[PDB]
């Protein structure tokens, strides 16, 4: 019994096929994930990838920030999250305009169109989820403290 | 018996010749110098016996008799620390009086104006005070006279002789067979049972033979020349049986197995002995016993000539599940067949003893009056963490020896070595990132809280009194070792350390030891020292698993253990070897072990050395300004290096001008160092003949025609000054800070 | 301090005992060496009672320590 | 005496050390008589 | 070869040297032989102006087993060399005569010596009371 | 094959018996280390030495030089150290050790017997076979005389009585 082996039966590839790279748990994983996700568009890849990024982004901004202590904490973290949103968003930008010369093919990511898809979704996304996590800080008593409001 | 002693008789001759060929050893140097590199390469190729000779019986039998000389040396090293203490020192004043006077055993001439050294240590005596503990040694040993030291000088001197006579023996008339070197399991037999377990046997009798009542009575209150003789324990057994009543029974309850009559000398007290501050000398006869007997047990595990026993191979060998290929087949041909690979083992592991030494020394003080002698816990502290970085740097060292050397991939198809090497870009790729992690997160809290304090923002820092890091696994731990005696150890008194919690020890109003509480500042440098660490371990592992070949140079094994580079082409191969990341780690160690002797000396100083004033209370030496200041890179600039290093700089006409005098030397001998750091051989080639053309130009050319140092040696030479310069710096300075105020 | 006591005949038997458990337990296990009369020399028997008395020991100040003697 | 041993002791480590040790030791015995010499005394 | 009875149930001559071994018995059996002589002798006369084990005690505070001991010591030395070179490399009669009484005389001292123990008798003083 | 002293030993391989004295007496086995010309050399300079203070011992409690106190060996030891004449004998015992480190370097390149300083003032050594009887002898005394000096200094050192003393009471 042995549980690595050469990585896609290829011996002289600069990869191990060990459990934690290629267990079908990891395969399945990897796979459910949007990028990677079979029949996702570009666009609706970067836009279930957004919305994760942008809701945990407000969360550190939010109590680890300047304005932590101030009640307009919330405000000052949701504009922390989305500054940091606008300037990942130009490099995402800037990456798709350098890497990607310009085909007519959407499909894919790693294409000029589709990077440009996948950064509109991820714009919308993260702005979105950043918004939603304002809005369930702000209703939640609990969220607003950091787990201590049942003390 | 297939365990047999062989040897071959009279196999290389006395002779002083090869004295006065100097580079006999090898085929290279022995046709004599034609440059001065000649010269550096014959110290530099010396003890590496292997790149000599071919044979595996000739480099063994080497090396144990050049670890007989070795052994000379240490005997003759320690006779002359007895002959010291016996001749040139205060020990007998110490003795009556140990929180008072000063330990001495070094007395200048008067030559130069130098006799100011002969400071005012007590005792009617004038001397340097040394640091080493061995006053504290020797009254843990019994000794109470001067005479005796004489004794134990001529014991270290008649070792020295026999050593250096075992040496020459063993080398040149009655030289041990290859067969006889290749048994492991009989030298692990003899090494666990009779070098470690008769050690302790025999110095556990010691112990409660003679140091148990010599050290009863000086606590008792007894001056030393009113102590009976140690062997007036011995045969005076009515004597001994009125310090310990236990003796009155003799060895019936030894061997009976009715063992809790020894109760009286073979405690479980923990803590310290409130007279001295120190290790309760029957919890340390009753230690070393019970190691004696594990490991005098432990030598009986291999198999030598009696069936009883394991083969190492069989177990090793047995060892290999499913993510490990064939396990640890091939490993005992490798460490019975390479001498490199066991001593990158050794030295791994004597250099981890030594860091573990060094902090069980501190927190559990083992010997009487040295937990308040601070100039010796700080020396003893600091000097068992660099013997143990040293060796730890030597270890990676002679792990990339023998990836180079004697590593061959035939008998070491699908191991655990041949599937560390494959995937090696993993291992180094993870360890990288965790460096990465890890002085971001630890160093770059130390950057902003030096950025919110710079700021006038104190609310915004990591500290206590701010946002708090607690160490909350590492007081959790203290607090199960301060609630475990009675709980989870049942059968102890007091706590192994007082470090964990407890009461504070004081003696001579001196704190020996009390409670290390952790905070914020002590998260943060626990997690530079981890930094540290971590770094360290990924230049050596770098080194040791791209020595053979990389995806730069594919036939680095072929370009040797030590080379320079492989040329400015591939954009640049310098300092491409093992032995660079050798040279590179000693630095991150030297950066390491530097971080680690600062928290301990700013630690110490500030939260557990003192004194206890009416009340209990205690007036440490910096005066707890470690919790508010070791959280920033200032605070320790400010008020660890400056504040501290009053004492080195002030030290001018006194008897500490000695330590002011090295703190400037090393400062310039570490400078000194980066002018071979940062330059190149080819500038000091072309200079070199300008120099040879004016010396030519006087007809006064040498024939050993001078050449500028190789580039190994630039690095070899530059490494060393500077590890000569920082730690001479911080030796002046701890040691002078620490005479002064502790 | 755990309550040992002076030698009886009790503390015989679990000397005895262990010993012969180990005697028996080093003709099963010892890898390299008619049950008894098959292969039995001085250094098995020898290291069979050594690890009897190593056990035996354990065994009689765990049983003191804990009452049973 | 051996002439292999008096052509180690002619090796340059050895006259070095042998050397620069008598050097320091009349420098030394020169500064324990006459101490502080900060001039030439005229 | 002298004494041989047939009698090494342990079978301790398959396991050490048969030279060492006979060498460690004829040491013992003369040793033993010279204590057990001692024993009555010390009961049965006493040397002008002069117990089995604590008239040792008493004769090392007087320095006279510390005289012996250092003499043997001695002559020992020489026989250390004489067991090395063995190892390295009527009168029939009399070697298994010696042989038997040495054994004789190694039971007939741990008896004394036992005795000694139980009674606190000279081996002289167990015959008489 | 055996030794002529120790019936039981072995002969040692380097004690052929040309030097005078010998009975192959060596258990400890120093001559199949060390050269047995040092050793010779060594065992005829402390036996000399040896055998010139146990006369020492006897004349000193006889007689004693008016100009110096009389007083025991050991005392005079003592003495001669605070007074200056033992560092004039020391002295003058290692100004002639300088040339006995010249001849023992002379022994070691063959061209000497160990204790040959060719001293013979008084002609007592006619021809060699009453050489050899003499050398014998000599070795025999010195050995003695070692026991001898170690014997009188213990015993001074025990009981305070000088040895013609000690011989004259108890
Ligand atoms: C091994 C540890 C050790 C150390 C570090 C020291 C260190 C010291 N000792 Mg101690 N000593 C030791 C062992 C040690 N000793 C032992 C084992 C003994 C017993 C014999 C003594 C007995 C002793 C006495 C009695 C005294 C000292 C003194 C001293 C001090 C000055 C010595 C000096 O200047 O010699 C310099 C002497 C020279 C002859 C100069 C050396 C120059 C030559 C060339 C050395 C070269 C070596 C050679 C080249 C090597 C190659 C050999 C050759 C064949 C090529 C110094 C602090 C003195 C002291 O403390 O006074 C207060 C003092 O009086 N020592
Ligand atoms: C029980 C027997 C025994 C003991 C005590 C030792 C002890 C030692 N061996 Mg080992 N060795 C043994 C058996 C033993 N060996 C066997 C059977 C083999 C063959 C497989 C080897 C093969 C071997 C090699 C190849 C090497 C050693 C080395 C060493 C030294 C390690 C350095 C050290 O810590 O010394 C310091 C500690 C000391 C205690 C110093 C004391 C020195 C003596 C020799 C110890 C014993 C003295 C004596 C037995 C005590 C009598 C007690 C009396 C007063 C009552 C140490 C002296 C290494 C070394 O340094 O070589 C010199 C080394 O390279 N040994
Ligand atoms: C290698 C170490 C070593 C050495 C050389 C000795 C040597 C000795 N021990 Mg010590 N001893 C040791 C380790 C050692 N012991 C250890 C580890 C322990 C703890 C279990 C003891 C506990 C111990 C006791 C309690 C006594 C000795 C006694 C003795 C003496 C034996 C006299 C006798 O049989 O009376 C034994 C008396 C009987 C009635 C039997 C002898 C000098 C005895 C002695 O004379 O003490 C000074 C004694 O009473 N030993
Ligand atoms: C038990 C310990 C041990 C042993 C047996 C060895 C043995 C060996 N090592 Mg290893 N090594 C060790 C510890 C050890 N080392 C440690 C602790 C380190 C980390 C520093 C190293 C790092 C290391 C490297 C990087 C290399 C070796 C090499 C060698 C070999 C030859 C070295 C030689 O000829 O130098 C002869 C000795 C010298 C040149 C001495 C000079 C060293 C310093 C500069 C002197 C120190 C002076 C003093 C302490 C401070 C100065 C005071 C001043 C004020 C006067 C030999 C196999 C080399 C080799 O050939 O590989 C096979 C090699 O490349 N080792
Ligand atoms: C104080 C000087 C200094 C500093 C800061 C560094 C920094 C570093 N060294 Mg170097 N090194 C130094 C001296 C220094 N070294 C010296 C003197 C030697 C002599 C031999 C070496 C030899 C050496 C080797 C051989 C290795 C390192 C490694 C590392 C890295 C450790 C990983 C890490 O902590 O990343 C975290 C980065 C830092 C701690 C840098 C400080 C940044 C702070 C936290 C704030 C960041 C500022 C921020 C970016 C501001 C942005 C805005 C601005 C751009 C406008 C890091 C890049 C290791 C490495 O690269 O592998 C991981 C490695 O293997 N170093
Ligand atoms: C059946 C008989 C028997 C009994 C009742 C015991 C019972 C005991 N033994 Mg013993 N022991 C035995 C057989 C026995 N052992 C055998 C056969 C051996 C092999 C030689 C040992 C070896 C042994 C050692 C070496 C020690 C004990 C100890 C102990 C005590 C502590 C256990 C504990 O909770 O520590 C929990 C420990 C932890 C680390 C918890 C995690 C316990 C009362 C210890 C003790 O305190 O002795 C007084 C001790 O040091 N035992
Ligand atoms: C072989 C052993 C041996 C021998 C021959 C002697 C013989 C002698 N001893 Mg000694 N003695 C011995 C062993 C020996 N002892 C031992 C083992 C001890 C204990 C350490 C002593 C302690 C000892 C003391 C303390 C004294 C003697 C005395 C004597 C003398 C008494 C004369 C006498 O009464 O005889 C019989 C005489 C007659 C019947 C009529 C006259 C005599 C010469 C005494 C003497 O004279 O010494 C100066 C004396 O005081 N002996
Ligand atoms: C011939 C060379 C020579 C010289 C000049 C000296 C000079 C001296 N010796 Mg030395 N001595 C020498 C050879 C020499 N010795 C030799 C070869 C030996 C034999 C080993 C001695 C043995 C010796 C001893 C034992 C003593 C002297 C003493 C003396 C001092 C005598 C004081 C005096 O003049 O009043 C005396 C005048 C006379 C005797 C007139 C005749 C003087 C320093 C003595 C002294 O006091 O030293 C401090 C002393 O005790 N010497
Ligand atoms: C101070 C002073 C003066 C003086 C003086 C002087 C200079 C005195 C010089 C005294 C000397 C040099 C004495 C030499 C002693 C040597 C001995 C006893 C050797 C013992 C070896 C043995 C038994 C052996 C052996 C071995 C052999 C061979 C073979 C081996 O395998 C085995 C073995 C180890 C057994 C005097 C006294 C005049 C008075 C004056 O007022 C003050
Ligand atoms: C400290 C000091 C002093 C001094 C001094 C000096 C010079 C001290 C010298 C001491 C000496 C020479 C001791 C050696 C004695 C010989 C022995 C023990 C051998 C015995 C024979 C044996 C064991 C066996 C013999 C054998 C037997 C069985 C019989 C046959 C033969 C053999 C087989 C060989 C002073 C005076 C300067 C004063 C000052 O205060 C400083
Ligand atoms: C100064 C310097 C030189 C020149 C240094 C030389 C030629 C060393 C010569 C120094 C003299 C000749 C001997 C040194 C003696 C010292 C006083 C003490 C030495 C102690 C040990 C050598 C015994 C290099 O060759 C070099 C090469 C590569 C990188 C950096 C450098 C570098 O910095």
């Amino acid at each position: 019994s042995q549980f690595i082996k050469p990585y896609n039966d290829d011996p002289f590839v600069g990869n191990l096929a060990t459990p934690v790279s290629t267990s079908s748990f990891t395969k399945s994983l990897l796979s459910n994930l949007p990028a990677y996700r079979a029949g996702l568009s570009p666009l609706l890849r970067g836009v279930e990838i957004g919305l994760t990024h942008g809701y945990f982004l407000v969360g550190p901004f939010y109590k680890l920030g300047p304005l932590r202590n101030s009640d307009v904490a919330l405000l000052s973290g949701f504009f922390s999250a989305l500054g940091l949103i606008v300037i990942l968003v130009a490099c995402l930008t800037i990456y798709g305009v350098v890497s990607f010369e310009e085909t007519e093919a959407k499909d894919q990511l790693q294409t000029a169109k589709g990077w440009r898809q996948f950064t509109s979704g991820w714009l919308v996304g993260s702005v979105g989820g950043a918004s939603f996590a304002y809005i369930l800080i702000s209703n939640i008593p609990f969220l607003q403290t950091a787990g201590m409001s049942m003390l | 018996k297939k365990v047999s002693i062989t040897v071959d008789r009279d196999p290389v001759a006395t002779s002083f010749e090869k004295w006065a060929q100097p580079g006999h050893f090898s085929r290279t140097l022995a046709k004599g110098p034609k440059t001065t590199t000649w010269i550096w390469n014959l110290h530099a190729d010396v003890h590496d016996f292997d790149s000599h000779t071919n044979s595996l019986e000739d480099i063994s039998r080497k090396i144990f008799s050049a670890h007989f000389g070795q052994l000379s040396i240490i005997f003759l090293w320690l006779s002359g620390m007895y002959f010291h203490g016996a001749r040139f020192s205060n020990y007998s004043a110490w003795l009556s009086n140990p929180t008072a006077v000063k330990p001495s055993a070094q007395v200048v001439w008067p030559i130069v104006g130098q006799e100011v050294l002969n400071g005012d240590v007590g005792g009617g005596f004038q001397g340097v005070q040394v640091t080493s503990g061995f006053f504290q040694i020797w009254r843990s040993s019994g000794i109470t006279s001067e005479v005796e030291l004489y004794w134990c000088a001529l014991a270290g001197l008649i070792m020295s002789g026999l050593m250096i006579f075992a040496g020459w023996f063993h080398y040149h008339k009655a030289a041990p067979k290859l067969e006889w070197f290749q048994n492991a399991e009989s030298m692990l037999n003899h090494h666990l049972s009779g070098l470690l377990g008769l050690g302790c046997l025999s110095w556990a009798g010691h112990q409660i033979h003679v140091s148990l009542p010599v050290n009863k009575l000086l606590d008792a209150g007894v001056a030393p020349q009113e102590i009976p003789l140690p062997h007036e324990f011995l045969v005076n057994r009515d004597l001994m049986a009125q310090l310990y009543p236990s003796f009155s029974k003799g060895l019936v309850p030894f061997f009976t197995l009715n063992w809790s009559e020894y109760s009286d000398f073979l405690t479980f007290k923990g803590g310290l002995n409130p007279v001295t501050g120190g290790l309760w000398l029957s919890d340390t006869a009753h230690h070393h016993l019970a190691l004696a007997v594990l490991f005098i047990v432990a030598g009986h595990m291999y198999r030598t000539n009696w069936g009883i026993g394991h083969s190492m191979k069989e177990i090793l060998e047995a060892h290999k599940g499913p993510f490990t290929g064939e396990g640890h087949k091939g490993l005992y041909e490798i460490l019975t067949t390479s001498w490199h690979a066991q001593l990158a083992i050794n030295l791994a592991m004597l250099g981890s003893v030594s860091i573990i030494v060094a902090h069980h020394m501190y927190a559990m003080p083992p010997y009487p009056y040295i937990a308040t002698d601070y100039p010796t816990q700080l020396s003893i502290f600091t000097h068992h963490m660099w013997i143990g970085g040293f060796c730890v740097c030597g270890g990676a060292a002679h792990a990339g020896i023998f990836m180079v050397r004697d590593y061959n991939p035939a008998q070491n198809y699908n191991n655990l070595l041949d599937r560390v090497i494959r995937h090696r870009d993993a291992i180094i790729s993870h360890l990288n990132w965790i460096c990465i992690f890890l002085g971001f997160h630890s160093f770059g809290l130390y950057i902003h809280n030096d950025t919110m304090r710079a700021l006038g923002r104190t609310q915004d820092m990591f500290s206590d009194t701010a946002i708090q890091l607690k160490p909350v696994f590492a007081q959790w731990v203290q607090s199960i070792h301060t609630l475990a005696p009675g709980n989870t150890t049942p059968n102890a008194l007091a706590t192994a350390s007082y470090a964990f919690g407890g009461d504070v020890v004081a003696v001579g109003n001196k704190v020996a030891m009390m409670p290390i509480s952790l905070g914020t500042a002590d998260f943060m440098v626990h997690h530079i020292h981890a930094f540290t660490i971590h770094v360290t371990v990924l230049i050596l592992l770098k080194g040791v698993l791209f020595s053979r070949n990389s995806r730069l140079i594919p036939d680095k094994a072929n370009l040797g253990f030590r080379f320079p580079c492989d040329g400015p082409g591939r954009g640049g191969t310098c300092q491409s070897s093992a032995w660079d990341s050798v040279f590179l780690g000693l630095f991150w160690m030297y950066n390491c072990i530097s971080v680690v002797i600062f928290h301990f000396s700013w630690k110490m100083q500030s939260d557990v050395w003192g004194t206890v004033q009416s009340d209990g209370t205690v007036t440490h030496i910096t005066g707890g300004n470690f919790a508010q200041s070791a959280i920033t890179i200032n605070g320790w600039l400010r008020d660890f290096l400056w504040a501290q290093a009053s004492q080195v700089i002030q030290s001018y006409g006194s008897a500490l001008s000695a330590y002011g005098l090295i703190f400037l030397g090393a400062h310039f001998i570490w400078a000194f160092s980066l002018m071979f750091l940062f330059s190149g051989r080819g500038y000091w080639q072309e200079l070199i003949e300008s120099i040879v053309w004016a010396h030519n130009k006087l007809n006064v050319a040498p024939a050993i025609q001078p050449r500028a140092l190789s580039i190994t040696q630039g690095r070899a030479v530059g490494l060393a000054h500077y590890l000569l310069g920082g730690i001479g710096t911080t030796w002046a300075f701890f040691l002078a800070r620490i005479i002064s105020v502790g | 301090v755990p309550q040992t006591v002076a030698w009886s005949a009790k503390t015989g038997a679990v000397m005895v005992l262990s010993n012969i458990l180990c005697i028996v337990a080093g003709r099963y296990v010892i890898q390299v060496k008619s049950g008894s009369f098959a292969g039995f020399g001085l250094p098995e028997l020898l290291a069979s009672t050594s690890l009897g008395h190593i056990v035996g020991s354990g065994a009689i100040l765990g049983l003191s320590y804990v009452g049973v003697l | 005496m051996d002439s292999n041993f008096l052509k180690y002791l002619s090796t340059a480590p050895v006259l070095f050390t042998v050397w620069l040790s008598f050097t320091a030791s009349f420098i030394i015995e020169a500064n324990r008589f006459f101490p502080d010499m900060l001039y030439f005394p005229m | 070869v002298p004494g041989d009875a047939g009698f090494d149930p342990l079978t301790i001559s398959a396991w050490l040297d048969s030279r060492w071994l006979r060498e460690a018995e004829i040491k013992h059996c003369r040793v033993a032989m010279l204590a057990a002589a001692g024993c009555i002798a010390q009961d049965i006369f006493q040397f002008p102006g002069a117990k089995m084990t604590a008239l040792h005690d008493a004769a090392v505070k007087a320095g006279s087993m510390g005289q012996m001991l250092f003499w043997i010591g001695f002559v020992e030395a020489i026989s250390t060399a004489a067991t090395i070179q063995m190892l390295q490399g009527g009168r029939a009669r009399m070697e298994l005569s010696e042989i038997k009484n040495g054994r004789l005389a190694m039971i007939g001292f741990s008896g004394m010596v036992h005795h000694y123990f139980i009674t606190g008798k000279g081996p002289i003083e167990l015959l008489t009371s | 094959d055996f030794s002529a002293a120790v019936p039981f030993l072995k002969r040692p391989s380097n004690l052929d018996g040309a030097y005078i004295g010998d009975v192959g007496f060596d258990p400890l086995g120093f001559s199949d280390v060390f050269d047995l010309r040092v050793l010779r050399e060594a065992e005829l300079k402390h036996g000399r030495f040896a055998m010139l203070a146990v006369l020492g011992f006897i004349v000193q409690e006889l007689y004693t030089f008016p100009f110096f106190p009389k007083m025991a060996p050991v005392d005079a030891h003592d003495y001669f150290v605070k007074q200056g004449g033992g560092s004039q004998i020391i002295f003058w015992i290692s100004f002639v050790e300088l040339f006995g480190v010249v001849a023992l370097f002379e022994t070691l390149q063959g061209k000497r017997e160990p204790g040959d300083f060719a001293f013979d003032p008084l002609g007592l050594a006619k021809d060699e076979a009453t050489l050899e009887r003499y050398r014998l002898a000599e070795v025999k005394h010195a050995r003695l005389a070692m026991i001898a000096i170690g014997g009188f200094i213990h015993q001074y050192w025990v009981t305070k009585q000088t040895v013609l003393e000690q011989l004259g009471n108890f």
